[PDB]
């Protein structure tokens, strides 16, 4: 029986696989929960000049 | 000063997890299923309360 011990990331953030997920039409100031690869937020987004 | 000192130590006390894996109630439901997710929120809603 193979035991080949594997491992992948544990706990990283986005690197350059892409799972097979599709796309939409972003928010820009809507106060919803949002969807930006995997991340998922809620309350108000406003937009600063950082 | 007072007053003010206060208000802000109410939302930097939006920080902590409580004990839990995620310290934010938007992506506890997006990446865990009720039944094991919402034992993780049982420590958010009862840290900020």
């Amino acid at each position: 029986y193979r035991v080949v011990v594997l491992s992948f990331e544990l706990l990283h953030a986005p690197a350059t696989v892409c799972g097979p997920k599709k796309s939409t039409n972003l928010v820009k100031n809507k106060c919803v929960n949002f969807n930006f690869n995997g991340l998922t937020g809620t309350g108000v987004l406003t937009e600063s000049n950082k | 000063n007072q007053n003010a000192q206060a208000l802000n130590t109410l939302v930097k006390q939006l920080s902590s997890n409580f004990g839990a894996i995620s310290s934010v109630l938007n992506d506890i439901l997006s990446r865990l299923d009720p039944p094991e997710a919402e034992v993780q929120i049982d420590r958010l809603i009862t840290g900020r309360l």
